[PDB]
């Protein structure tokens, strides 16, 4: 009942630019909509309400428009404070739905990832579990792909990754992929390598090591 | 100032009940409507329900009826929300928010609490096992190599990682924790340093896991 | 010991179920009951006009329309004096909600609404109707034609017509040469071949169609 | 200011007698007699009869504004009654007595005059009574619930004739009353039909009571 | 806080006799009256004053309901106002009289009320009630009038076939006809016509019109 | 809480911008809007008389002048009854402010001002006007001639003249033999050859000159 | 008793904002209008504006609009005044004052706070340099000579000067401070003593500059 | 808009005297004016209001009069508490102007200033700056003038003076004039002197010294 779908799911723009976010309604919602601005690990703050009216204390560059099924949130010229997640709320009817959320991130120059591979420590291997780590340090855009290869055999369902949020100083991300296998399975094979695919590279990079190389 | 002070986090087993408080200050508690909203991590926000302190009338979301019940203590200016039977997917951050009045539709939330992270899981509290991510001459790109710590198998969140007791910050990247299939969390924290300084400079990551009261210092070479 | 004079106060009192409520437009001495639509477009609607059954006849005199008449449960008219007391002390918004016999709904909103605003005596000024900026709903704009006109009945002819347009229209309204909206006409229940004498909204279903339901709502600014 | 007589109990007065209450507002009071004794007290009386001296075959205006002496027989007035029932929920008790030294009564949980009516005049001051607790007398008023108040001035009854005129009184008449507590004070048995102070269920239509009073208290 | 009678004004802290505001209806609207805070301990609310003869008291039923005149000089407080006081408190009456021979007289009545315990004063005709009578200089004329509705040439309530208010050129709670006509025509001394002037029968008979007249009221 | 019956109360409420305001001279039951001059001589002025446009005709009857007539925005007359309620319960100061068609301003002040003071009924007394000590502004002292005179209209001739001075003067005022001030006369807009029938202040611009703007103000003691 | 308690002094850089509080006691805060007035030293007082706590209505001076904004906290009986963009000439003492009511013009202030001395300048906090003002036989008139201390170049106000830890007071004259062109303050403190007592008695001026936490004691010799 | 100019700028009188202060208006101000009394380092206290009406608690000797453009404040017989600065406020219109301020000081016997000159200390001269001080101790009336002369050459724009408030015991003022020059500028010249002009003197006194004399 009254689903809310925001677009784009993720948007990247620089300071000073004109930016527009859209919230879509499944059913006719009338004039009434509101937008929020949620910083990381903070409570959302209300910006626009009833579609086009802004809260007191909100900068003038924030402005909203739309009616019926389609709505838009626009900012004349961005500022460093503006980068956050924006949410759209239902507002008209009393089931009260919310929008999917839109990531607004800063755009910098394309930079390739510095790739490092870390074998499992001897302490781990004693316990009975082995974890191989693949670090992609300081890289942009956020979109990147890591594929694990053991003896030149692709692996899936046994590797987990995490991506730090955009850095404050240089606005570059970082990715950490952990491949967790058991002691016995780790010892059966020899060569482990994480294959990095990224926009800044022509062909995928491969950082590798050998079991028992030390 | 107008502030809403929520309760601290709680960890509950499936099927049990949790009771979240939210105390008001800076405004007459009886005048404004109070809303309850949950934000599952990286997902769409869900509106729980509403309660007015003066009258006590309530209006809940259809899917949460029978499970959630709201009360208010007028003397202490506190608002309560309680979910009776818990479910593994209910893991989310629960907020209390005030509906402003504004000569019309209103029904939008101008002041929020600051989150009560609620975790529901059958896992038991366990301390971490810290493992070094040693640097090597093969993981060296020019004059800078990378090293890190793997804080593996711990429950519940959160864990704090610092390098040389916080004296080293430039180049550090502590990644968000991942929930592995075993029900325990695992993260990694890395930092880039010059490969020349590996001989003289010592690198120690300090992991602190307060839920189990575990302070660990691990050196990397 | 604190009294709500309108129904937007009742929203602030802590009551949101639409129904019969007591408000004190004159003063704490005597209340007058009204029906409030706390559901439509955020709620807080004070209803000074309801029609649906057709049972209550609205072809009443000037005195009945001054003092008010009917049941707050079903069809009623709040009373011109009461309406003047509300609009005199607060700024109000208008919404009228209409329904025909074909299961269709429509409405029209007016930003400002007042009865004889800033008039030292409503009687002398004839309880003039004023409506300003119009936001379109399902129906068109009929009331803007009526703004500035005194309220007329077969007792008291205030219209700009040589004839008694209230008498020709079988109702009471702020008539000019003659209405585009006669929401107090005779409940003829559907289409009628006679001219402009039923509950008619000209811009929505013309002058030869009598609505099924009708209610005129009011909310704070 | 005390608008009802249960307030007067809180004011600090418990002797049953004449008292002033402000149902309209602080501008004008109206005196009433209060029965602070019966069933714990706090009763506001809008109806008294016993001497038979005051005639209750009066017009609609006298019954709107009220008529009589708060000491002895009187009628508080339909408008005043409406102001009380409009702003608070009330309980009804009527107390009756015949000429054989017998007492009886009937209680009704809810009681209201023209409830939720924007104007009492237009609604004819309809009488509403709900759940009934039985005392000595039967239930006559439930037959009357939902009926406008009628006089020989204003016929609101459902009867082709003027039932108010035939009954020698004023009441919320239907086809015709089962209770005519404002009928003519015929003082005992009478051969005329249903024209005296009659409670049908207790002493029938051919018996005129000796004393009669209708009491009201907060919720 | 509002003083509804003039004995309250004594409690407010004012004891100089003069014109004062009291709130018999309510805090919404006051009505000014003159109070005789000197005579017999004071606290007198005056609902009747006459002395100049300038103001004519041959007025209608409506003027006598709402009241007429100036609280400074001659006036009549109004039957409705009087009923509001006597309805909510028990009151004592004193009337003070003077002839053209430099003589004074008076009469006191322990109880005094206008239509006491009446749900509507209009319906009861604003009956006058007076009980135990304490004699001053003048006699007891008002005890004859107790229980009588107030009558004017507009509204004849008297027990006489004629209109005693019209024959007496005044207004009073008339019976067959008055023994006290304190609202009669100010004929200023003796008059050969019968019982039409400001007359206190028991003090100066029916053929003598007083010079000054005032009827005072105090709490029980 | 208590209601503001005059406009000096409104100054204490916290409103100092001159405009339309509601004050409750009768009681909390019904308000009456008035215009307040919070600017002139410190403010707190309640205005019971306004004229400037010439649109509203002040040649009205005794009933309109008792209950009041006009719009608090533009030209109006508050109504003698309301005026009596204010002067009855508080002591008040008078100021009348005038302007001609030559871009000149003038005024006159009177220390005490009352309508039918110490009168058990204002109607019976004809709403006599009383004004005391006069402080000279631009205009002379015309109202002192009028003190002690009942208010007269073409409906009710109370003046001391054999003729109907209200009728001959095309207005309503506390007339004697005939006025020296007729601030409710016909809006003749400048000089006129007719005698003493326009808005005339005798001592300032004589009987053959009709002012352009006029307002009579009242403030607490 | 009726008292208005203002906030302590503040030192601000140019272009920044200052927020002055003023708490009321001894009277119902919601009944009376509240005024704000500033007094530049040795200059004409300037009326800032007015605010009523109950209604919140405000009326500002024309020249201060856009810069000053007034607020009130009804719960704490406090009135706030905040000047957004500051300017070197705004250095002055800021008062909050209550308008009495009085059946007429009113608009005069019966009860005041007690000053919030606001200093605006681009200078940074700096300690004083104490220099002796030695007496001489040439500066001796008869049997009484004069000596002193020159407390030069310090920011912000105030500095306290005392002779022999306060044991000497008769004949002392500490002059008002002067703002030199460098943006730093400088004053001098002198005292007259008998020319004969110069040999036996020791004279020390004690300078204390709390803003920078500087205590200095300087001895003086001919 | 509505300047307020007070006169006299400074007035000196003794106890028991009749004193008069005048406040002038640029434009017609009507009956409405108010006066204040400010003690040193205190908040102003209100005395008169609406031109002629005094506040409760003010002594009877205070009285105000005037209307239109000119106003006056008079005191029958002074008292020790009365000596302060008095301010006049606008009061009628809503721009709200204030008066220039009038000093009311005590009048004593004329006394000449004891003049002393202090060279720059060796500590200062080390830093690179030199300050010469000229003290005028215990003198009345307040009006005095100091002129710096270096090698018999008048100086301007490089000397600042300060005046202490009127003494409590003897009611005499004191003046300190500081001539600040750089080290190099101080050393180029030889004779330094401050020239005092005061009412109590026939011709101006000159206290002087030579560099390295003492
Ligand atoms: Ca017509
Ligand atoms: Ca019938
Ligand atoms: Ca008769
Ligand atoms: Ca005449």
């Amino acid at each position: 009942d009254i689903q809310m779908t925001q677009s784009p799911s993720s948007l990247s723009a620089s300071v000073g630019d004109r930016v527009t976010i859209t919230c879509r309604a499944s059913k006719s919602i009338s004039k009434y909509l509101a937008w929020y601005q949620q910083k990381p690990g903070k409570a959302p703050e209300l910006l626009i309400y009833s579609g086009s009216t802004l809260q007191s204390g909100i900068p003038a560059r924030f402005s909203g428009s739309g009616s019926g099924t389609e709505f838009t949130l626009t900012i004349s010229s961005l500022q460093s404070e503006d980068f956050a997640v924006y949410y759209c709320q239902q507002h008209n009817e009393y089931p009260f739905t919310f929008g999917q959320g839109t990531k607004l991130e800063i755009k910098r120059t394309v930079a390739a990832p510095s790739v490092f591979i870390f074998p499992p420590s001897d302490e781990q291997l004693k316990s009975g579990t082995a974890s191989v780590v693949c670090l992609l340090n300081n890289f942009y855009p956020r979109e990147a792909k890591v594929q694990w290869k053991v003896d030149n055999a692709l692996q899936s369902g046994n590797s987990q990754e995490s991506v730090t949020e955009q850095d404050s100083k240089d606005s570059t991300y970082s990715l950490s992929s952990t491949l967790t296998l058991s002691k016995a399975d780790y010892e059966k094979h020899k060569v482990y390598a994480c294959e990095v695919t990224h926009q800044g590279l022509s062909s995928p990079v491969t950082k590798s090591f050998n079991r028992g190389e030390c | 100032q107008m502030q809403l002070v929520q309760s601290g986090p709680e960890v509950k087993k499936p099927g049990t009940s949790v009771k979240v408080s939210c105390k008001a200050s800076g405004f007459t508690f009886t005048s404004y409507w109070m809303h309850w909203v949950r934000q599952a991590r990286g997902q769409r926000l869900e509106w729980i329900g509403v309660i007015h302190p003066n009258s006590g009338n309530t209006k809940y979301n259809e899917k949460f009826r029978s499970r959630v019940t709201m009360t208010t203590d007028t003397s202490t200016s506190t608002a309560y929300m309680e979910l009776r039977s818990l479910r593994s997917d209910d893991t989310a951050v629960y907020y209390c928010a005030r509906e402003m009045w504004n000569y019309g539709n209103s029904w939008y939330f101008d002041v929020w609490g600051q989150g009560t992270t609620v975790t529901v899981s059958s896992a038991s509290t366990k301390g971490p096992s810290v493992f070094p991510l040693a640097p090597s001459s093969k993981s060296t790109s020019g004059g800078t190599a990378a090293l890190g710590c793997l804080v593996k198998d711990y429950f519940p969140e959160p864990v704090t990682v610092s390098w040389n007791s916080g004296a080293l910050t430039s180049g550090v990247h502590t990644f968000p924790a991942v929930l592995q299939s075993s029900g325990l969390y695992s993260l990694s924290s890395v930092v880039t340093v010059p490969s020349s300084s590996l001989g003289t400079q010592t690198y120690i990551c300090n992991v602190n896991h307060k839920p189990s009261n575990t302070k660990v210092d691990k050196k990397v070479e | 010991l604190q009294q709500p004079l309108d129904c937007d106060d009742i929203y602030a009192q802590g009551y949101q179920s639409d129904g019969v409520y007591l408000i004190y437009p004159s003063g704490p001495s005597v209340p007058v009951p009204v029906f409030c639509d706390m559901t439509t477009e955020g709620g807080k609607w004070t209803v000074f006009q309801k029609r649906f059954n057709g049972s209550v006849s609205f072809f009443r005199g000037w005195n009945d329309y001054k003092l008010g008449f009917g049941r707050a449960d079903g069809e009623y008219w709040l009373g011109l004096q009461n309406m003047h007391l509300l609009t005199l002390k607060q700024k109000y918004e208008l919404r009228v909600d209409l329904e025909d016999f074909e299961n269709n709904t429509a409405y029209a909103k007016y930003a400002d609404f007042s009865i004889s605003p800033n008039a030292v005596s409503a009687e002398e000024d004839g309880y003039t109707l004023f409506v300003a900026g119009f936001e379109d709903g399902g129906a068109g704009d009929s009331l803007s034609y009526h703004s500035g006109q005194k309220f007329s009945t077969f007792d008291r002819d205030q219209d700009l017509f040589v004839q008694n347009c209230a008498a020709l229209s079988s109702g009471a309204f702020w008539f000019r040469s003659c209405h585009f909206a006669n929401l107090n006409g005779f409940y003829l229940g559907g289409s009628h071949l006679s001219y402009a004498n039923g509950i008619n909204w000209a811009q929505w279903k013309g002058f030869y169609y009598s609505l099924k339901r009708t209610e005129m709502k009011i909310r704070r600014a």
